[PDB]
């Protein structure tokens, strides 16, 4: 009944953004950008996205859920949400 | 929230929990309690049974209204 | 942004019309499956005579003239 | 102007597209263990176009796809309880702020 | 409380588990329990005692 | 004893003590005033005890000579059809005047003054049995009233209601007023109870119904002149809705049942089916115009054209069920009603706005009104255990007797009664709040739920209970059935 | 002690809801829960007294309305078939009561939750215990009141508003159908009460003058009031209520929708079997509606993915299946199914919240799967309940269904052909959607979020006393009142029931008929289960047919969206009429063409006159 | 902000205004005149022909001679 801590939601995110195929585990910063800190396509954006709206049980409105493109943003957006 | 503890409602409110609760329900019941005793009075009298039953019934302790209107032919 | 006169009232994928039209086919299975019935013609394929009674089908106890 | 506007425009909207399509096949296809193929597949259909390069026939293949996802959509899509549209909405809300209770409103002189 | 990857699963009381066991094993035996009884009745191969 | 002069001069000493009161002393106004309108409530009560039940003849008969040869003069007299009337335009007085008690600095005495005119007007009505003089109580009310929404109206539209009501009451009266004039030349008095002994040639019962109709139908609104009453309703101040509604819309029926049921019963049969087609349709339209109307107190104002609409139904079927229903439809109305512009009052009082869109999530800041304002929803959509429901079903059985067509058509009524009639509640009561509109409340104060008792009591105990008041009318209505009629 | 019955649920609701403020969250609980408690146990020495006993109690208060001849008292009536619908009733609102005390444990203003409950209890005993047809009505409509309250208890919703609006209306529609069904009543034998009714029911044989057309007085009145029970029990014609009314507290679908107030119509019907039975034209017409009510219900409910849709549309499936019971002039049948039906379906509303309320408020199917190991009992209890539901053999669910089907069989006439086609096309589809909930729900592959299951806890004891004696009565009940009810030339219900001796197959049912057609039942409940398993548990999903096919794609919305029933009815009725309301009686009747020849719109000519008078 | 009037909006304000000020807005056309032709002109004589039949076949049945309604 108390909302997780910030480092809380860290460490699910990064676990969530290391646990793909593509992408290299070696370095993934809680600052990185997907489109220019991993090398990654531009419609697997989204499938990350997704797996963490599913992996929070939140809905994200499809207008601002491309706006998330960086690791750092998901973070904060996971994170004020308060029903999450 | 901060307003609905300023709102007086018959109900009590939203969550709300008296601290003599405990006192207050027993009161209700023996309020309850006094308020059913005219209403069994009332419905003991007030109540035709034209059949006699099969076995022996528990309403045979008050009631006294079983088998009285075989006579029919003279009801108004 | 002024409100509209009527801003008092206010399945996606279908039109009011073809909606109706896809009713009309359902409710026109009920209405077929009823005149297979008809002419199915149950009635006449009773297997039992209809039932009689004594004393002239009960007719007194059934408020008959006594 | 249209080298960074009239195209980006679209490559924000196919990622939209992608969104939805994602949601709709998890959506039909139940169980998560069929959904793996379906995805597969849904995203394979975005990445044998990738070799276009001239807006003059990349527009049209969006409109085409917008069209079909219209038409194949879910007619009952799955909504988080507590999001807009959901059952749990507005269920039980906290309450607006400001609001205040005045007493003794109507009393003479 | 068994944990396989983050997400952890409460075992429940052994309350439940033994209530839900044992209606369901009555449910069993009360069906056996007729099937035995008026079973032949109504697969029609014996009438109580009409024929 | 207590006879129908007390009960009358009542108001004329409480508007004369007041008249020559300095209007300094405010609270000295509102005591006497106040106390004037319970004292006549309690004469109203007192004379209802006294009321025999087994004679059609008029009771506690007053006399006074209006013309030198006694043709015309003062008869006050109160049958069981005309009680309940007299008892609810004497009750409704002291609430109208409690309404109106915060903010009485203003008004002044003025309105204790006018208010205490109109029952002083509006007792005469219901006590009178003569026919010329119950035309001259019947248009003395536009005076009072015609003050009312001028002088204390909301906005500058009361000069155009005023004007609108008082051309179409006049237009009306003096219709009327032929007809009362050729019936007294012919038959040589206006006597009640020898006009119901007169016959009339097959002619002229048509021409003087059509007459009669002209003035009743105005104030009785069926179709084409129920234009003044929302407008007039709506720039009217809180207490001023509850005397058009509650009595004003009281005396087309009424004067129904007393002058044109009995003295034309073949001109009312040949009309019938007219009257039933007019009622029918104005249920129908006004039920289904209430549904887009934006404004709260225009949508209870269409409220009661459909539920005084039901009831010339009922007197039209001349049979004890649609008469007797009809009257109680009335008494309920009257109660129902008047209520629900309480309500209104309650809200518009506070928050000077009228239209349902500002409202919205009041049943978390204002619960008791909320529970109120539901209750009344209730009765005002004919459910069972409230006075409607027992006017409502009486009518209709007793109009299905005579013609299931126009039982049919106004059981459509209810169904959109109760369309209307919970929808507002969903909007005004119901719902999630709009702070940035709206933001401070306060629930009923003492006046308010003080004020709502007697309207509470006496909903339950005539929808329960109904048998006090129609025992009390089954031998005048009865009588009132038959006239012409000898077997 | 039969006023009794009747007023500790007024008492403990004006108590709960008068002074809760005094008593709190618990006390409010108290008092609703032993006030219909006291209630439940008077029903049980009320049916050990009237049913078992077989003597009768008439109670008479005071009357109500008094007209010439219209009187309608203050009367009770309990006979066998009163009694029955008091011990289900009460029963079920006991246990309701006691579900709520801790499913409305967080919920804020649960309070005057159980006021609305206990005020719902007291109109339906009210309803059930009517010697009138205005008591039955004033219960009727009170019912209807009450369900309108408890669907949107959360007012802040919109979809709950919505829902209760639409829930009023459909009654409404119906509670105009049953006025004039009640006029109708008094017009012919100038009573209300149902002895001289029923007494008076065979000689008149007279026709009416109704809407133009010239019609059979008691064919009239049958078919009015049987448009009152289509309106309250969701047939065919008016049922869209039911499935949107969905949006309240699980509470309250499982004794306001499941048990009661949808078996008002049935009830209805059966106790007015003495005046039903006298117009064959009217058992037409309820055996069709029936049999339409039920196949449409079994075809809209297999394609649903909500967990509390599911279980609405079987219990339409279920209300039809007693209504054109009743249609075959077989009313012992009908209440003995209603009995049956208001415990397995009790219990699978009553199961289906639990696990909906350990879920996280989760009610897509889609989104739910593995929770049997998580929850046994709860997973037990909804295996009882689906298992009675589909009429498993020997099992409550066995001792009615298959009766109905069979004596629908035995109906040699054209109306009981469609029936028995209808109800055991149904058979197959009930089937096939119940083992689909259960296997979605519990057995398929986990298809949850890792929060759902993390946050997991099963029934405690006030949500599982309730559940338990719902399984106990859904095991035993349907056998043990199977003779009393169904059985040969049963005296039970006396008088309650009348069914005449040409219109009586009840024997014909069990000896008249081949063995496959008493097996028909068991082979499609089967021939679904197979279905359902083949197409959830193991499958290639091959939806892309769903995909690739267009007729496919309409035809999945057809099923899912309520056959098109919201859609099209709203738009060419609710749209019209909200037109028909404003464009034009107001727009033009009274707006200004009254004005323009008015006093204003060209009478203001005289301004344009009296100034010329200068001449 | 220590006052319970309500902050009244320009738009809602004026659409209820010209909602309320609707009598002026008439242009006597034919959708008008068809409307208050047939739906204040047909449907009462429809109404009134149906009670007067109702009566007329109420009277036939018992056989007395229809009465003169005018
Ligand atoms: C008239 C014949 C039919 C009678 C039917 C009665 C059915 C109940 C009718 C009234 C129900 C109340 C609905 C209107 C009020 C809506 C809810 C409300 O605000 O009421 C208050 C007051 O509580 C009540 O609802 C009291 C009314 C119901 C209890 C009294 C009923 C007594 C029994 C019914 C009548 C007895 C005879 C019935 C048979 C003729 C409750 O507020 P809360 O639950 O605490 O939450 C609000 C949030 N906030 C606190 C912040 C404001
Ligand atoms: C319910 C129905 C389910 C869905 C059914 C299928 C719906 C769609 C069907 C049609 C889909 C298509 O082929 S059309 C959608 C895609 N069409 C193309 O031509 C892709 C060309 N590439 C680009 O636009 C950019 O490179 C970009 C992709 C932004 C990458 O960004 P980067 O520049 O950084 O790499």
């Amino acid at each position: 009944d108390d909302h997780l801590s910030r480092e809380a939601v860290v460490d699910r995110v990064l676990d969530v953004v290391k646990s793909f195929p593509k992408v290299d585990p070696s370095k993934v910063t809680p600052e990185v950008h997907f489109q220019n800190d991993l090398g990654l396509d531009s419609l697997d954006t989204v499938e990350i996205v997704m797996a963490i709206e599913e992996e929070f049980k939140l809905e994200i409105p499809d207008k601002e859920a491309d706006k998330i493109d960086s690791c750092s943003l998901a973070i904060e957006y996971v994170y004020n949400h308060p029903m999450s | 929230g901060d307003f609905r503890a300023k709102v007086w409602s018959m109900t009590g409110g939203p969550n709300c929990r008296p601290k003599h609760w405990r006192r207050n329900t027993a009161i209700a019941m023996f309020g309850v309690f006094l308020v059913c005793i005219p209403i069994a009075k009332l419905s003991a009298k007030l109540e035709q049974r034209p059949h006699m039953p099969v076995r022996p019934i528990p309403s045979q302790i008050w009631c006294k209204n079983f088998g009285t209107k075989d006579d029919y032919e003279k009801e108004h | 942004k002024p409100l509209s006169v009527n801003d008092e009232l206010m399945a996606d994928t279908v039109g009011k019309y073809e909606a109706l039209a896809w009713l009309s086919g359902g409710l026109g299975f009920f209405v077929g499956l009823g005149l297979l019935a008809v002419l199915n013609d149950k009635a006449s394929k009773v297997p039992f005579t209809p039932r009689v009674y004594p004393y002239d089908n009960l007719r007194v106890e059934l408020g008959g003239e006594p | 102007a249209a080298y960074f506007a009239r195209r980006a425009a679209q490559k924000e909207r196919v990622r939209i597209l992608y969104r939805r399509a994602l949601k709709d096949t998890l959506n039909w296809a139940v169980h998560r263990h069929i959904f793996y193929r379906d995805a597969s597949d849904l995203r394979e259909k975005f990445n044998v176009n990738q070799d276009v390069e001239d807006v003059d026939r990349i527009d049209k293949l969006i409109a085409h796809g917008e069209a079909e996802y219209n038409k194949w959509r879910h007619p009952d899509p799955y909504i988080v309880p507590w999001a807009p549209g959901g059952s749990k909405f507005c269920r039980n809300p906290t309450p607006p702020a400001g609001i205040e209770i005045v007493y003794n409103y109507g009393l003479e002189d | 409380g068994i944990t396989y990857k983050g997400v952890t699963v409460h075992t429940p009381k052994t309350w439940h588990t033994v209530t839900g066991k044992g209606l369901c094993a009555v449910m069993w035996f009360w069906i056996l329990y007729r099937a035995k009884q008026d079973g032949p009745v109504v697969m029609g191969w014996r009438h109580p005692w009409d024929g | 004893y207590f006879n129908l002069s007390g009960l009358i001069l009542c108001p004329v000493l409480g508007s004369i003590i007041l008249l020559f009161i300095p209007n300094s002393r405010i609270r000295l106004i509102r005591l006497i005033g106040l106390c004037a309108s319970l004292i006549t409530f309690l004469y109203s009560l007192v004379l209802w005890i006294q009321f025999d039940s087994s004679t059609a003849k008029f009771q506690f008969v007053e006399s006074l000579r209006w013309l030198p040869y006694e043709n015309i003069n003062f008869y006050l007299g109160i049958d069981g059809i005309s009680l309940f009337f007299v008892i609810l335009t004497t009750f409704l007085i002291p609430i109208c005047i409690l309404v109106g008690w915060s903010g009485m600095r203003s008004y002044g005495k003025e309105y204790i003054i006018a208010f205490l005119i109109c029952e002083f007007l509006m007792i005469a009505v219901f006590c009178m049995l003569d026919l010329l003089l119950f035309y001259v109580f019947f248009e003395s009310v536009l005076i009072p009233m015609f003050i009312i929404i001028g002088v204390w109206g909301s906005r500058q539209r009361k000069i155009k209601a005023a004007y609108q009501f008082f051309l179409y009451t006049l237009l009306g009266s003096l219709f009327m007023l032929l007809a009362i004039l050729l019936i007294l030349f012919q038959t040589g008095t206006t006597d009640l109870q020898i006009l119901l002994t007169t016959e009339f040639s097959e002619r002229r019962q048509i021409f003087l119904w059509i007459a009669f109709f002209a003035s009743f139908a105005v104030k009785v609104p069926m179709v084409p002149v129920h234009i003044w009453l929302p407008e007039a309703h709506v720039e009217a101040p809180t207490a001023g809705s509850v005397i058009l509604a509650g009595i004003l819309l009281k005396f087309g029926t009424y004067g129904f049942l007393r002058f044109s049921i009995p003295m034309f019963p073949e001109a009312t049969l040949c009309f019938t089916p007219f009257i039933y087609t007019l009622s029918a349709i104005a249920i129908i339209y006004t039920s289904l115009t209430t549904l887009r109307q934006i404004d709260l107190k225009k949508i209870i104002a269409y409220s009661s054209v459909a539920h005084m609409n039901l009831v010339t139904i009922g007197m039209f079927s001349l049979n004890i069920q649609g008469i007797g229903g009809s009257i109680l439809l009335m008494l309920s109305h009257g109660l129902v009603s008047s209520a629900l512009f309480l309500c209104v009052g309650v809200l518009y009082d506070r928050h000077k706005t009228r239209l349902v869109r500002y409202y919205g999530g009041l049943v978390s800041t204002m619960p008791n009104f909320s529970t109120i304002f539901f209750f009344f929803t209730l009765a005002n959509m004919s459910l069972p255990g409230t006075s409607s429901f027992i006017g409502e079903f009486l009518i209709l059985v007793g109009a299905f007797q005579r013609n299931s067509l126009v039982a049919t058509l106004a059981a459509l009524g209810m169904i959109l009664g109760a369309a209307y009639s919970l929808w507002l509640y969903n909007r005004v009561v119901s719902g999630n709040l709009k702070p940035d509109f709206l933001h401070k409340f306060s629930d009923l104060n003492g006046r308010e739920v003080f004020i709502f008792i007697p309207f509470l009591v006496g909903l339950v105990w005539m929808g329960v209970y109904p048998k006090v008041f129609l025992d009390c009318m089954h031998t005048s209505v009865s009588n009132l059935v038959q006239h012409g009629k000898f077997h | 002690m039969y006023l009794l019955i009747v007023f500790l649920p007024l008492l403990g609701s004006s108590v709960a809801g008068f002074f809760g403020r005094f008593l709190g969250s618990e006390g409010s609980a108290i008092m609703t829960t032993t006030c219909v408690s006291f209630s439940s146990i008077l029903s049980l020495i009320a049916f050990y007294e009237v049913a078992l006993g077989a003597s009768a109690c008439y109670l008479r208060i005071a009357p109500w309305i008094s007209s010439e001849m219209f009187d309608a008292s203050w009367g009770f009536l309990f006979d066998s078939l009163t009694v029955v619908m008091l011990i289900v009733v009460t029963f079920i609102s006991s246990l309701v009561h006691l579900y709520s005390i801790s499913y409305m444990s967080e919920d804020p203003h649960s309070p005057r939750f159980m006021c609305y409950l206990s005020i719902f209890t007291f109109f339906m005993l009210m309803l059930v215990t009517g010697d009138n047809f205005l008591q039955l009505f004033l219960g009727w409509e009170g019912v209807g009141l009450a369900s309108y309250l408890l669907i949107h208890f959360w007012f802040t919703r919109l979809q709950a508003d919505k829902a209760a609006i639409k829930a009023m209306l459909v009654n409404r529609v119906g509670d105009f159908g049953l006025a004039l069904g009640i006029l109708g009543c008094f017009t012919l034998f100038q009573t209300v009460d149902f002895s001289t009714i029923f007494a008076c029911a065979s000689v008149p044989r007279n026709s009416w003058i109704f809407c133009n057309m010239r019609l059979n007085a008691i064919s009239l009145i049958c078919i009015l009031l049987f448009i009152g029970a289509v309106g309250k029990s969701a047939q065919i014609g008016l049922h869209t209520w039911l499935p949107d009314a969905m949006e309240g507290p699980t509470p309250v679908s499982a004794l306001i929708h499941a048990a009661t107030m949808v078996t008002a119509g049935v009830f209805m019907i059966a106790r007015c079997s003495p005046l039903f039975e006298y117009s064959p034209t009217a058992l037409i017409v309820i055996t069709f509606a029936g049999a339409m009510t039920s196949f449409l219900a079994a075809t809209t409910g297999i394609l649903q993915n909500d967990l509390k849709r599911v279980i609405a549309y079987s219990t339409c499936s279920q209300l039809g299946y007693m209504i054109f019971a009743c249609g075959i002039s077989n009313y012992s049948v009908s209440v003995f199914h209603l009995m049956n039906h208001a415990f397995f379906k009790a219990l699978l509303f009553l199961s289906a919240g639990s696990v909906i309320h350990a879920m996280s408020d989760e009610q897509d199917m889609r989104k739910m799967g593995g929770l049997a190991s998580s929850f046994p009992l709860t997973y037990a209890m909804m295996l009882i309940g689906s298992l009675s539901l589909i009429g498993f053999p020997f099992l409550t669910g066995f001792y009615s269904k298959d009766v109905i089907l069979e004596l629908a069989y035995t109906k040699y006439t054209i109306s009981g052909n469609f029936a028995f086609w209808l109800g055991s096309v149904s058979v197959l589809f009930t089937s096939y959607y119940s083992f689909r909930l259960l296997f979605l729900t519990f057995l398929v592959p986990t298809n949850s979020f890792g929060r759902d299951i993390s946050r997991c806890h099963d029934a405690p004891i006030p949500m599982a006393i309730p559940l338990i004696l719902l399984a106990l009565g859904s095991l035993f009940v349907g056998y043990l009142a199977k003779d009393m009810m169904i059985g040969l030339g049963t005296n039970f219900w006396a008088n309650s029931l009348l069914v005449l001796p040409k219109n009586e197959i009840l024997a014909e049912s069990e000896f008249a008929a081949p063995t496959i057609i008493k097996l028909i039942p068991i082979l499609f409940s089967t021939l679904g289960a197979f279905v359902a398993y083949n197409v959830n548990l193991v499958a290639d999903q091959f939806q892309r047919a769903f995909q690739t096919s267009t007729f496919c794609n309409r035809l999945y919305s057809f099923f899912n969206k309520r056959w098109f029933f919201d859609q099209v009815l709203n738009d060419f009725l609710v749209r019209s009429f909200l037109r028909f309301g404003y464009e034009v009686s107001f727009e033009a009747l009274d707006k200004g063409a009254i004005e323009i020849l008015g006093p204003y719109g060209i009478s203001y000519t005289f301004r344009r006159l009296a100034e010329r008078i200068s001449q | 902000g220590g006052g319970m009037e309500t902050n009244k909006n320009k738009f809602i304000e004026d659409w209820g205004s010209a909602r309320e000020n609707l009598e002026h807005n008439f242009r006597w056309t034919r959708r008008n005149f068809a409307l208050i032709g047939i739906f204040g002109i047909a449907l009462p004589i429809i109404v009134y022909k149906g009670i007067v039949k109702d009566f007329h076949m109420q009277d036939e049945d018992a056989g007395r001679p229809h009465r003169k309604f005018l």
